[PDB]
């Protein structure tokens, strides 16, 4: 969806857009839609661009351009969302947590988790490194 | 550079020589594979017209054998230029004892560096025709088993006559 | 599934070679070329090393010479790892 944006990339983006839009219709060509990402610092080479009119004639309307930055930054944000998640389980931050200190902190985080199903989740897996727990999240 | 490269008075007769010995052995290497006589060539008659020597021969049936013992011989001369005779001189054609003297310390790297300049023009040759690609060092065992046979023959062809061209835990 | 292929020699090495080919393109995107380095990745595991020299032949020859590198290196770190539990 589009929910994933605040108010405040979504003001940026159509403060981006009706600064080069054409005559006020919500209308820019295949060239203007490489210089308006330029314009914000993010820097795709042109196969990035390719594909995503490829996915939506040669005319790009706003709520095209707001559907592709935001599948350009759900997909990065999708990919870090977990090491920020996992920061909380250990006191340190190098990814080092104790299996004592997982069984109250994970019980009591409000998806109404059980002790069944954490007792099931650490045992179809001391303590045990990061990059393993998204190993065993994602499964 | 071969097109460009002078030939002796020796090359001149080096020529004619490697071709004849090499049409001597492919005649032996025929007449136990049951070949026949024919006219022209036929693969399923195994027929062969070429079954003579090379001085019987005129300049339309030694076209295909004059370029390919020259380009080899200025290859050899461009990279060490020794070409002169220093020994004496060594259809049922029955070619000679070529493995008589072994390969010394001179001439096992001789064999090894004319195999690795004549897979470099054919390199060569492979990229001007793809424009208009292996390396003999990382050869493939099996490649490098069949290729080493033309090198191996024309180090014998050129040891006779006198024209004998003469120029990894310890390391880490 | 691969573990055995001593039926047929030429299209497994041919199809490894055209993978690589496809591995290395100005037309890819970054989502693409992370599927075929893994896939790359996976194809060389649970398979034997004497098919495998053969694109082992023809990596040393471009990629150890200057610092698609990536993906390489960690395809013949593998290799070489597999190998410890001509070529030489």
């Amino acid at each position: 969806m589009a929910d994933q944006l605040t108010e405040e990339q979504i003001a940026e983006f159509k403060e981006a857009f009706s600064l080069f839009d054409k005559d006020g219709d919500g209308t820019i060509t295949t060239k203007a839609l490489g210089t308006v990402m330029r314009s914000l610092g993010q820097n795709p080479t042109e196969a990035e661009l390719q594909d995503m009119i490829n996915e939506v004639n040669g005319t790009i309307d706003f709520p095209a351009f707001l559907t592709m930055m935001a599948r350009k930054m759900k997909d990065t944000d999708s990919e870090e969302e977990i090491r920020e998640a996992f920061r909380v389980f250990d006191k340190d931050g190098n990814g080092y947590i104790s299996a004592a200190a997982l069984r109250h902190v994970m019980t009591n985080l409000g998806e109404k988790l059980t002790d069944e199903e954490v007792d099931e989740m650490i045992r179809e897996a001391g303590q045990v490194n990061y990059e393993a727990f998204v190993q065993m999240m994602t499964a | 550079e071969t097109l460009n490269v002078i030939i002796p008075e020796k090359l001149d007769s080096f020529i004619n020589k490697f071709a004849e010995y090499t049409h001597e052995k492919w005649a032996f290497d025929k007449i136990q594979n049951n070949w026949s006589y024919g006219e022209n060539v036929d693969e399923e008659l195994k027929t062969h017209p070429m079954l003579r020597p090379y001085k019987t021969f005129s300049e339309k049936d030694k076209e295909i054998y004059r370029w390919p013992i020259k380009e080899s011989l200025k290859a050899m001369i461009a990279w060490e230029w020794t070409i002169e005779k220093a020994r004496e001189g060594e259809y049922n054609p029955q070619p000679p004892d070529l493995s008589g003297v072994t390969l010394s310390r001179e001439l096992q790297a001789m064999a090894e560096q004319l195999a690795e300049n004549y897979h470099n023009t054919w390199g060569r040759k492979k990229k001007q025709e793809l424009e208009a690609l292996v390396p003999y060092d990382t050869l493939t065992a099996k490649e490098k088993a069949r290729d080493r046979e033309k090198a191996q023959e024309l180090l014998k062809f050129l040891q006779m006559n006198g024209y004998a061209v003469t120029r990894x835990x310890x390391x880490x | 599934l691969f573990a055995g292929t001593e039926h047929r020699a030429i299209m497994v090495d041919s199809m490894l070679h055209t993978v690589y080919r496809l591995s290395r393109g100005r037309s890819l995107t970054k989502a693409q070329r992370d599927v075929i380095e893994d896939c790359l990745m996976a194809l060389c595991r649970y398979i034997r090393p004497s098919m495998l020299q053969h694109l082992l032949r023809r990596l040393v020859f471009d990629v150890p010479i200057l610092n698609x590198x990536x993906x390489x290196x960690x395809x013949x770190x593998x290799x070489x790892x597999x190998x410890x539990x001509x070529x030489x």
